[PDB]
């Protein structure tokens, strides 16, 4: 399923904060770019790496939460569906 | 050696 996407303005800045560049990339490149961010700007719980801590930062605000965990692609999609600018459809 | 986020994260099926 892991289409093309296109970060957009407040989205192009996360991934380039996180060592990303350009206009375009896929579900790959993105999900590469979240977890490095995170980490990047120290957002979780250093003793449970599955356990993000989205506090109030940028992420924090896409998705409306406190903290959401990274083996469990549960609002990591929900978010991203109106987040992540896909194309085809 | 390294795994950090990169060994969970992982997991993550981008499909």
């Amino acid at each position: 399923q892991i289409n093309q996407v296109r970060p957009k303005l407040p989205l192009l800045k996360i991934l380039h904060a996180a060592g990303a560049q350009g206009e375009m990339f896929t579900v790959k490149e993105v999900m590469h770019y979240l977890g490095q961010y995170i980490m990047v700007k120290q957002l979780y719980d250093q003793q449970e790496q599955h356990m993000v801590y989205c506090g109030g930062d940028l992420l924090g605000e896409l998705l409306g939460r406190q903290s959401f965990s990274v083996k469990d692609p549960s609002p990591l999609y929900d978010m991203l569906r109106k987040n992540l600018v896909t194309l085809a459809t | 050696s390294q795994e950090t986020f990169s060994d969970l994260w992982k997991l993550l099926p981008e499909n």
